[PDB]
């Protein structure tokens, strides 16, 4: 296993952790329709699928 | 009835249209001229006043 071999890898992992944290910070104080996901017009809401979407988007960006 | 799109999907601007009818039952009143004459029951009836007042109220 060679992922965490170079110290640089470790430091990069830290830099990515803090960035991911500050990113996820946007997902605070909103709804999470998780049974009948039909988020109504004019409400600040989301569902797990849209979350996964945005996460994958961020990830694929920072590549 | 509908007015275009009507699919029920929680967000599609369900448009609707109801057709209703308003009927006046008014009594026709013949005119008499003393000289022994009358107006038939089939004479013209001034509805224009009725449409006018109904439309003013609606406006």
């Amino acid at each position: 296993n060679a992922t965490f071999r170079d110290a640089s890898s470790r430091r990069l992992a830290a830099a990515t952790g803090v960035a991911l944290a500050e990113f996820l910070q946007q997902f605070n104080g909103l709804a999470v329709f998780t049974k009948n996901t039909n988020i109504r017009t004019g409400i600040i809401g989301t569902n797990p699928r849209l979350m996964l979407g945005k996460i994958r988007k961020w990830a694929q960006d920072n590549v | 009835d509908t007015s275009g799109p009507a699919t029920i999907a929680g967000n599609s601007t369900i448009n609707l249209r109801d057709d209703f009818i308003v009927e006046f039952n008014m009594k026709k009143e013949r005119y008499r001229d003393r000289k022994g004459g009358e107006t038939p029951f089939f004479s013209y009836y001034d509805y224009e006043s009725i449409r006018d007042r109904l439309f003013n109220s609606m406006i």
